[PDB]
């Protein structure tokens, strides 16, 4: 009869706990553009889970800091998501 | 590359 | 009719839903953080993205904490009823649990309570997305070769 208020959430985090996240001053921040690519790709035929999976791989494989500073220079970033959904979620209907 |  | 089934939102309500983006790029002086430039290639792509999955997209600039929490009460007292879902794209500084007005921090809870359950009655049961460009801390992911 009641549904927990915390249920029907989605956070898509461009970034683990704990960590900093990663932008490009000329192309964007790595998870944003690459969000934004498998929406592109993928709206009119993944649940929205399985789009977010693809982000991560995107962002985990293809980005790698370049810094003069050697503290910041060839470092990762992994997304993270949290759900709370409760049904599979496709932008498309019918 | 910057960070947030 | 026949068999159904219920494993999936709702999708085709009249509306998609809200996609609101708050893109913060400069920051009050007197909070020494640094402009994020890039940001607005983020903030233009995510318009354009949603634009074509049919949001309702609400683009806000360089919002204090005050704006940021005024905008996201007023969001949520509107009527979703007629809405699939919402979207709410924040792209700003941030640590662990925070994202950052212009004039300083706001507690992402305090964003996302609004449309909790019992405070946002016409989103029930609907997608609630927040999507976070900010840190969430200084760590650094040294990777290992694969
Ligand atoms: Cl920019
Ligand atoms: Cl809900």
């Amino acid at each position: 009869h009641k549904i927990p208020v915390e249920a029907d959430f989605l956070y898509a985090y461009s970034t683990a706990p704990g960590y900093y996240s990663w932008r490009n001053s000329k192309d964007g921040s790595w998870f944003i553009q690459s969000l934004c690519a498998m929406l592109k790709q993928y709206a009119d035929k993944l649940e929205f889970m399985h789009i977010l999976t693809r982000v991560n791989r995107k962002v985990a494989t293809e980005f790698e800091s370049f810094s003069f500073d050697a503290t910041f220079h060839a470092k990762k970033q992994i997304p993270c998501i949290v759900s709370m959904l409760t049904k599979e979620l496709y932008f498309y209907h019918h | 590359d910057e960070v947030d | 009719s026949g068999i159904s089934l219920d494993n999936s939102y709702k999708m085709d309500y009249p509306e998609m839903g809200l996609c609101i983006i708050i893109n913060n790029k400069n920051f009050h002086k007197s909070t020494g953080m640094t402009s994020r430039s890039g940001t607005d290639v983020d903030a233009a792509n995510l318009r354009e993205t949603f634009r074509n999955l049919k949001y309702e997209v609400r683009n806000k600039n360089d919002l204090t904490r005050e704006e940021i929490v005024e905008l996201m009460r007023d969001v949520s007292k509107e009527d979703h009823s007629k809405r699939s879902s919402f979207v709410c794209v924040l792209l700003s500084h941030g640590e662990e649990g925070i994202i950052f007005g212009t004039n300083g921090p706001v507690d992402l809870k305090k964003i996302t309570n609004f449309f909790r359950g019992d405070r946002c009655r016409s989103l029930d049961g609907k997608p609630k997305l927040f999507i976070i460009q900010a840190c969430r801390g200084t760590e650094l992911d040294c990777g290992i070769e694969t």
